[PDB]
RNA sequence: GCUUACGGCCAUACCACCCUGGAAAUGCCCGAUCUCAUCUGAACUCGGAAGUAAAGCAGGGUCGGGCCUGGUUAGUACUUGGAUGGGAGACCGCCUGGGAAUACCAGGUGCUGUAAGCUA
RNA sequence: CUCGCCGAUCAAGCAGUUUUAUCCGGUAAAGCCAAUGACUAGAGGCACCUAUUCUCAAACUUUAAAUGGGUAAGAGGCCCGGCUCGCUGGCGCUGGAGCCGGGCGUGGAAUGCGACGCGCCUAGUGGGCCAUUUUUGGUAAGCAGAACUGGUGCUGCGGGAUGAACCGAACGCCGGGUUAAGGCGCCCGAUGCCGACGCUCAUCAGACCCCAUAAAAGGUGUUGGUUGAUAUAGACAGCCCGAAUCAACUAGCCCUGAAAAUGGAUGGCGCUGGAGCGUCGGGCCCAUACCCGGCCGUCGACGGCAGCUGCAAGCCUCGACGAGUAGGAGGGCCGCCGCGGUGGCGCCGAAGCCCAGGGCGCGGGCCCGGGUGGAGCCGCCG
RNA sequence: CCGAGGUCCGCGGCGACGCCGGCCUCCCACCCGACCCGUCUUGAAACACGGACCAAGGAGUCCAACGCGCGCGCGAGUCA
RNA sequence: AGGUUUUACAGCGCCCUCCCGCCCCGACGCCGCUUGCUCUCCGGGGCCGCGG
């Protein structure tokens, strides 16, 4: 296909696959969660992200290639059930390609820029400065392997990425310094891979079900 | 002058602060040229009687005037003139608008003939009514032709930038007096 | 900010505009280093507007005066905590200087941050300036001047006044 | 190019507010619009009769003609570089009384209320409005309000 | 031989050259377009006072 | 205070469940001769007064949902104007002004006009 | 031409501007645990169902700016009385509107300005181009197509070596002064400062808007910085010795990455305690810009006149102003040919022609002198 | 006289061309500036066209009718 | 870290007082902002005084 230098900058408005943009090929990446995705919150406390530093658009092929690069390194260093990689960028922006412009012809309705609006070529994920690309939650002693697994996957992406070990507990939105205190007060309950926030502002029957 | 010192001293002796009254008078100098002006800024400079570079006017400071100075900020360099600035500008650069004409204030008969109804009969009345703005500031300030100031002797830091970020445009609180001594 | 010449220290205090809903709002004092008071008042509305919910129009400046050096004739070690935005990101940085006045040490920091890190004055945010004792200095370039009975010559004196005699039969001496 | 349809681009201006659909509240029907009063123009998609054009949505004019269900308004419309006085017929569901001159009429009655007091007291209280004057000189006490030292916080990624 | 289709570039400078004059609302504005029944009675109230 | 008639704003008024209440009034209720009405006196229409709170209705209740208001988010996001600012670029910082929204948190939950009537 | 200033910012009226008040909107942002649509993951309950979760919209949106659009800020107002009506109707006052009379300036935001007032006739143009920002198609284009504003076309001048468009600043002819943008080793005006601090060595160094390319990725080159860990219960390194050491990360400059054809380009020379990079100070250099003055013309005057003038179509005073293609208008004691008048000139030499002579006018042009020439010629009013 | 903008009620050497004056113009030299005009064009010094040189000739007219402005005569008339 | 352990055979801080112990210099070739009309036959250089 066309090199990623041509569809790197968010130059056009977001052009999603919808009722109007028909004929989009399937994105290269179809799986976004890997590892032991069916793990509890207290099993993978650590969390590290691949934060984007540039306002660009990553192709679905790069998201798929970096996912495989990060997945293979986590298996050989932490086991197939010692991590949970979550690609947090879904390719929704559809990039277009113009016709295979040739010398001339008595057909194709054009030869040059006449009717230049192109057909859907692929899908990219418009990422923002500070937006997480990939997230990996592992055990506390696997920090060196996650930083290296995400560092190798940066080479599959254009631009500049930063590997940041988050202060949040796992894939939740609560800090580690506040997580274990909220479990004791029954304010958070484990719901699958993460926790579900339970406020003190519902029916009291739901409060009795916790205690 | 001695009253503002007494008020500032009695507040510091009690451990408090004395915030002086915000300035009611400003002196606006057009620093940028005339070619390539935005139409909104161009209209404001015409209402300030600043139609050429390096000319000055006095502006009675209120919210209606300050928001006109903010909307024409990159083209002006204004501030709060002291008495010496107001005094020397009307003495050296002081020209009156008698009948749509730029007439030099060489005698008090030229001020008394036009501003005599407002009680302004001498050139010190014109200085007093402008430095300490009064009920007749508009007629007194509009009587004065826009002060045709000379180029700043010693140059400027940089004209295309605001005074805070190292340039000269915008509002310099009392440093406008340094600019007047070099342009007047 | 331009950081023209020396960066004098200003004690700029300010507060929100009082209202009937909030009479006598809290007063906030800042430690601003600026070339003049006009920039000091403008720097105040930049660091305070990002700490509290108050703009230049929402509040007022109560006092803005110079903070003179209490010991201009004593050599002091200054530890400066600052943050600057490089071409890639923002970095917290602690630098030590040795000057006679606080405003002189902060002025050295802006000349040094631009020399070693290409940081402009608008990208630097001085967070803390503190007179550090000689026991608590972390940089080795400062601790070398913490030697009593310090002795060093002035080797290889570079010739100045190169154009007072522009032409001369004497080649300059560099040893003195 | 575009179409010259009478409602091209009126997808949101003629729509109704969220959770404000249904029948028009009847107070809007029982408002009296005399001749010469200032009224706003805000078209509604519910009443497809007597709708103003999209160029008049948000404009303000005075009434010159009143009918059974509608009102004649004289509105200013800038075509290219000239402003023209347009006489449009709009039903009362798309208009409302303009509170623009209400602040003026309130001040007129208040000016006549304060100057007759001067003829009975002997004062000269100024009636003109004035822009926000510079803040007068005031003392800021620090008795129970000490200036708190603020510092820029370190950077956190 | 294609050309430029549409532009409003210099138009604003041409509009304000002679100024964008507002319509002069003269005193005693005209009575064209008023309700014919209303005008009919108004002309009866003028020929009898 | 309450019950109705007509309403105004049109959820602070809605929704779910629970509890309480009949002084007047309301509702249910009792009938189909007449007017009327349907497959069917259920409805609609008409005639009436044996019962009186089951429902409607009203008033409470719920760490209620929703809604409303405010705080927080946040001087954040974004944005007017400025630079011979930075950066290969993508973009970013500053100057001058304006200034959001959700999550989250807290409070509140119909107000009222005209007319008639009644003090459980 | 109608006026206003004259004849008192008298006041109106106006505005590519604010202020105050009042509306209008659905873009940025935000949101989807809110609807429509898209999409990831588990979890609970008896494939669904419930509570959560990841990620999105240009033709989605609860919400919602900045900038912006309209309107209102008085005598054309406000208040009061009477009258008219065939319209309206319980109610000649029930509405409504019209007509008439009376009362009340503290003209009831800021700033500016004579009204960009009212007409008539009207050329040129109807290929545009460019820049900041916004923005569509396209891999991109010194591409194509839009929006706001400026510029340019139509425009020279200082600076960017060079240049259409960048930066400064727009232009009558000058003197002095001072600046802008940009500069001050030499070319080349100005640092020939005993300028401040630091960074940096390049066997392709670097050298400033537009702008004349360079990246991902690397460096035990070098200088800062961040965060940890071992250390006088003896670390690190070397094979006991005796004091700091180690690791990761990051940021500047430099280096690698880095290959094109005639010989060549920070503009050139060259510069390495610099003539480089970053942060700054003082002094200095000059634009047709600004300030003061002289002069020319134009415009305006709320201007002056019925010993010298007074050709009033003249004269005098004061103030401001001055770019220009296409185009328009005015003035010409500019020029040419003939006519009606008028005033002349000429064989003692007209016209024409020539000139290193003397001059006048901003200029078109003109006068005079000299030479040649040999018979006609010119001024002024038409 | 710090006053409606300058005067000297100060003065020197040369003055009949040898040794004085002549802006501009002639020749020459230097410094700074400076690409070829016309034309079409968004853009011309253009590797766009026309032009080797000089003289003379050479292109907005006249007629009809119309419009508006102006001068003039008379005027509900006016023009024969 | 001077003298041999904190002033001793140098000095450097920080508190409590002693009228602020008391006197002396006021931004002064150690560091700012300005007249509340800064004062000067107060000096020097350049430019030109045109008209009437
Ligand atoms: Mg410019
Ligand atoms: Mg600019
Ligand atoms: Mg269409
Ligand atoms: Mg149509
Ligand atoms: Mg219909
Ligand atoms: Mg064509
Ligand atoms: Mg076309
Ligand atoms: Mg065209
Ligand atoms: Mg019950
Ligand atoms: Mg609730
Ligand atoms: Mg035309
Ligand atoms: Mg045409
Ligand atoms: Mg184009
Ligand atoms: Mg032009
Ligand atoms: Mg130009
Ligand atoms: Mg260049
Ligand atoms: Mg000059
Ligand atoms: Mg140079
Ligand atoms: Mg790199
Ligand atoms: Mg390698
Ligand atoms: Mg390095
Ligand atoms: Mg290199
Ligand atoms: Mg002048
Ligand atoms: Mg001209
Ligand atoms: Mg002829
Ligand atoms: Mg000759
Ligand atoms: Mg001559
Ligand atoms: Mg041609
Ligand atoms: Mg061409
Ligand atoms: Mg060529
Ligand atoms: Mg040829
Ligand atoms: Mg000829
Ligand atoms: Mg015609």
């Amino acid at each position: 296909r066309r090199p990623a230098r041509c569809y790197r900058y968010c130059k056009n408005k977001p052009y999603p696959k919808s009722r109007f943009c028909r004929g989009v090929p399937d994105p290269k990446i179809r799986i976004f969660d890997l590892g032991r995705k069916k793990a509890k919150v207290d099993e993978f406390p650590l969390c590290a992200h691949m934060v984007s530093d540039e306002y660009e658009q990553l192709s679905s092929e790069a998201l798929e290639a970096a996912r495989i690069c990060a997945n293979k390194y986590m298996v050989k260093t932490c086991g197939k059930d010692g991590f949970h990689i979550r690609v947090r960028l879904h390719p929704f922006h559809v990039i277009r390609i113009n016709k295979m412009l040739s010398c001339a012809g008595a057909d194709r309705l054009q030869t040059g820029m006449r009717g230049a609006f192109g057909k859907p070529q692929g899908t990219v994920a418009r990422v923002h400065i500070g937006q997480v690309i990939m997230s990996v939650r592992t055990k506390a002693q696997n920090k060196e392997h996650v930083i290296e697994a995400l560092r190798r996957a940066k080479f599959k992406f254009p631009g500049r990425q930063k590997i940041h070990v988050s202060k949040k507990y796992g894939f939740t939105k609560f800090n580690t310094c506040d997580f274990d205190n909220m479990l004791a007060e029954k304010r958070l309950i484990p719901d699958g891979c993460g926790v579900k926030y339970i406020p003190s502002r519902g029916p009291l029957s739901r409060w009795k079900a916790l205690h | 002058y001695r009253r503002e010192i007494r008020m500032s001293r009695m507040a510091r002796k009690a451990g408090n602060y004395y915030v002086p009254a915000e300035p009611k008078l400003a002196f606006v100098i057009r620093i940028r040229g005339i070619n390539g002006v935005s139409p909104k800024v161009r209209k404001v400079l015409q209402l300030l009687r600043l139609r050429q570079i390096f000319n000055g006017v006095f502006v009675k400071l209120n919210k209606a005037s300050i928001n006109m100075l903010r909307i024409a900020e990159p083209y002006i360099a204004w501030g709060y003139p002291n008495l010496k600035s107001v005094r020397e500008l009307i003495y050296k650069r002081g020209f009156g608008k008698i009948k749509k004409q730029r007439i030099a204030l060489t005698d008090n008969s030229l001020i008394e003939k036009t501003l005599g109804q407002c009680g302004i009969i001498c050139i010190e009345d014109l200085i007093h009514e402008i430095y300490t703005v009064g009920k007749n500031f508009k007629a007194a300030n509009n009587f004065l032709w826009p002060f045709k100031l000379s180029s700043p002797r010693g140059g400027m830091n940089k004209k295309t930038t605001h005074f805070v970020e190292g340039g000269d445009a915008g509002n310099r609180e009392d440093q406008i007096n340094r600019l007047v001594r070099r342009m007047n | 900010m331009k950081a023209s010449g020396t960066l004098r220290e200003y004690k700029v205090v300010g507060r929100l505009l009082p209202s009937v809903k909030n009479p006598a709002p809290p007063l906030y004092r800042m430690r601003i280093f600026a070339p003049n008071h006009v920039v000091a008042k403008s720097r105040f509305w930049y660091f305070v507007s990002q700490l509290r919910k108050m703009k230049k129009a929402s509040g007022e400046i109560v006092y803005c005066g110079l903070v003179f050096e209490k010991s201009p004739l004593k050599v002091k070690n200054f530890g400066i905590w600052l943050r600057y935005d490089s071409r890639s990101g923002t970095h917290n940085m602690y630098r030590e200087y040795r000057d006679l006045t606080t405003s002189g040490a902060v002025t050295q920091c802006y000349r040094d941050m631009g020399a070693r890190h290409r940081a402009r004055a608008h990208a630097i945010q001085i967070m803390k300036v503190q007179v550090i004792a000689a026991n608590k200095c972390r940089r080795p370039a400062i601790k070398q001047f913490h030697d009593s009975k310090i002795k060093f010559p002035l080797p290889h004196r570079v010739l100045r006044r190169q154009h007072k005699p522009r032409f001369t039969t004497k080649r300059p001496n560099t040893f003195f | 190019t575009n179409t010259r349809g009478k409602r091209r681009g009126t997808r949101y201006m003629f729509a109704r507010p969220f959770r404000k659909h249904g029948p028009i509240p009847l107070s809007t029907y029982m408002r009296i619009y005399k001749k010469g009063d200032i009224v706003d123009i805000k078209g509604t998609g519910t009443i497809q009769k007597g709708m103003p054009h999209k160029c008049y949505h948000g404009k303000t004019g005075r009434v010159y003609n009143v009918t059974q269900h509608a009102v004649g308004i004289i509105v200013n419309k800038q075509v290219k570089g000239k402003i023209l006085a347009k006489r449009i017929n709009v039903r009362i569901e798309h208009i409302k009384h303009s509170k623009s001159r209400d602040s003026f009429l309130q001040r007129v009655k208040e000016n006549e209320k304060k100057k007759v007091e001067a003829k009975k007291e002997g004062t000269w209280i100024e009636l003109k409005r004035q822009p926000a004057a510079p803040r007068p000189a005031h003392f800021v006490s620090t008795k129970n309000n000490k200036p708190q030292l603020l510092e820029p916080i370190p950077y956190e990624f | 031989a294609k050309s430029k289709n549409h532009t409003t570039h210099n138009q604003s400078r041409k509009w304000h050259r002679n100024g964008i004059k507002k319509p002069r609302s003269q005193r005693y504005e005209s009575l064209k377009g008023v309700d014919p029944k209303f005008l009919r009675n108004m002309r009866f109230a003028k020929k009898h006072n």
